[PDB]
């Protein structure tokens, strides 16, 4: 029917958290049914659909939208990729499921950019993000545009800062601050966890990464020793948005519902519930 | 083709200065040495040509170049952003919202807040500026923020307000749990942000609730004024268009690209960001 929507999502705590069905064969508590096509091994396309239970910040948004926009859904986790890249002229991830009409919309920590907006429509952003900076509490830097980053050699001792390679942040820095990117290569980290350790252990002065992620890690940092820059100094500001098919008849109602949630304070409630920590 | 742009005086996003005697705008450069791009904007001072420049004017010029359209800029006649009001049985919008819906303008290029109430009738672009609401006070006034008892239990002793017919007016109108605060504010709301800011310096107004992109700028220039409580609400500015506009898609794509390539960073540094006192 026209009112039952296929919706794709991506496991990414705390925005989307996946659990096993409890014992019954149903999802309880604050979770919703979501299926996953689990591969047989890493060298095959064969697999099996498995019933899971999904919960989180983005799931509660989906529950709010389903109730307000008045639609039902079948939620499933993407398997080919993560959020979405254009690999060999083909979109994978959550973007691909929408572009190739396998999903009506995609819910998750999906950053709005110009590249993706050409193949999918994005809703209004429900969470602000961008390129931010995290330092040990006390260190003085503005945003990415600080001269201490653009020209690290102009200062003594020069700042030691990096990111996680092959991500959106490095791709932006490579295009906008070429020398900063060249300087960062010898300071890049395996992941977020190894970056925060480098900041605490004095091996790294600044970590440059997604704004929403850095803010979430800062609010639950043990000892509250890591802090992010103010929102006014975030570079290339954007947001997490819900992707839809181009010309979708649902985008108008989704936008009004999302803007209502921001105005209602329901969005703040979800941020306090899922994203705010103890710092 | 030839779009009728409507805007509003709101530093640092839009500056309004008189023309010179010969009817042109004086050549001027920023503190950093970049040329100040000024366009002729008509409006009330009867209608008179004036000079407009700023963050939003730089944005308009970038949009007109990217999508290749011409424009003429005028200032909104009533001087308001836009709220929806009952007509002495129907409803109508005032301010820039009203001029967009009436055809007096084809595109709103201003620090125009994106909200549900306006989005029901017009198309907003993706945000070209992320910010929020904060409180401005005279340096020495002590309030925690939007939850201060002098704001949540108002009286004639501590006067706070916002701008009439604006998004903040909508924000306090829609929430029934804010009706106590709104009932105080509607007795004191000002016609424009500039008059409200001036009233705080004159100690005629004790707290001004407004956009943080504007309030923090005013605090950086006028050291007798400070902000407090920080962002209790988060909102963004977007380009305003009618739902039938053929420029909708490319305006948002252009704004997204301008964020990604550092163009918005240039505007934010040139106009919005200044050193604290
Ligand atoms: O503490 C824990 O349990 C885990 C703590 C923890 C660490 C890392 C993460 C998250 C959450 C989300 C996330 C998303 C990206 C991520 O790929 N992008 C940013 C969102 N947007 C993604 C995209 O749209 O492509 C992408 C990006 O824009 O670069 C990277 C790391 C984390 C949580």
């Amino acid at each position: 029917d026209d009112n039952h929507l296929s919706i794709v999502t991506l496991e990414e705590r705390p925005f989307v958290i996946v659990e096993d069905i409890d014992l019954t064969e149903t999802c309880v508590r604050n979770t919703v049914p979501c299926r996953k096509f689990v591969k047989i091994n890493n060298s095959t396309n064969e697999g099996m659909n498995v019933k899971k239970c999904c919960k989180g910040f983005c799931i509660d948004i989906l529950k709010k939208l389903s109730r307000t926009v008045k639609f039902t859904y079948d939620l499933y986790l993407v398997t080919n990729g993560k959020h979405g890249k254009k690999v060999n002229n083909v979109w994978n991830g959550m973007i691909g499921e929408v572009v190739y009409q396998r999903a009506v919309m995609a819910v998750g920590s999906l950053t709005i950019n110009e590249e993706r907006s050409e193949v999918v429509d994005f809703s209004v952003p429900f969470v602000e993000t961008g390129i931010s900076v995290m330092v040990s509490r006390g260190t003085q830097v503005t945003g990415l545009s600080d001269k201490k980053f653009q020209r690290p050699h102009d200062y003594s001792p020069p700042f030691r800062f990096g990111t996680v390679p092959n991500g959106s942040t490095e791709r932006n820095i490579r295009n906008n601050y070429p020398y900063m990117h060249q300087y960062m290569t010898r300071f890049n980290q395996r992941g977020v966890e190894d970056a925060l350790v480098s900041l605490k252990t004095g091996k790294l002065d600044a970590f440059i990464y997604d704004a929403a992620v850095l803010n979430y890690m800062a609010r639950k940092d043990e000892g509250c020793k890591l802090v992010t820059i103010g929102s006014g100094y975030i570079f290339a500001t954007t947001g997490y948005g819900i992707a839809l098919q181009k010309g979708s008849p649902w985008k108008r109602q989704i936008d009004l519902a999302l803007l209502q949630f921001v105005g209602d304070g329901e969005m703040e409630e979800l941020e306090t519930l899922w994203l705010t920590g103890i710092c | 083709t030839r779009l009728k742009i409507v805007t509003i005086h709101q530093e640092p996003f839009v500056y309004v200065k008189p023309t010179m005697s010969d009817g042109t705008c004086k050549e001027e450069f920023t503190v950093n040495g970049d040329p100040v791009k000024k366009v002729i904007c008509t409006g009330p001072n009867h209608t008179v040509p004036q000079c407009c420049y700023g963050f939003c004017i730089d944005l308009l010029i970038k949009l007109a170049r990217t999508m290749n359209f011409t424009y003429e800029v005028h200032l909104v006649a009533d001087g308001k952003f836009g709220t929806q009001e009952r007509v002495n049985n129907k409803k109508e919008w005032n301010g820039m919202m009203g001029e967009l819906l009436s055809g007096q303008a084809d595109m709103i290029v201003a620090p125009l807040t994106i909200n549900n109430e306006r989005a029901q009738y017009i198309e907003f672009s993706k945000p070209f500026k992320y910010q929020g609401l904060t409180i401005l006070v005279k340096k020495g006034t002590r309030i925690t923020g939007i939850n201060d008892p002098r704001l949540r239990n108002p009286s004639d002793k501590f006067i706070y307000a916002t701008v009439k017919q604006s998004s903040v007016d909508i924000y306090f109108r829609r929430q029934v749990e804010l009706s106590t605060m709104y009932r105080h504010m509607e007795k004191h709301n000002y016609e424009s942000a500039a008059e409200a800011i001036q009233a705080v310096r004159d100690n005629k107004l004790h707290a001004f609730i407004w956009d943080s992109a504007v309030l923090e700028f005013e605090a950086s220039q006028k050291c007798d004024l400070v902000t407090t409580g920080e962002l209790f609400f988060r909102s963004g500015f977007g380009i305003g268009m009618r739902k039938d506009s053929p420029w909708k898609q490319n305006v948002s794509l252009s704004i997204l690209k301008s964020h990604e390539n550092g163009f918005m960073e240039d505007l934010d540094k040139t106009w919005v960001r200044y050193q604290e006192c």
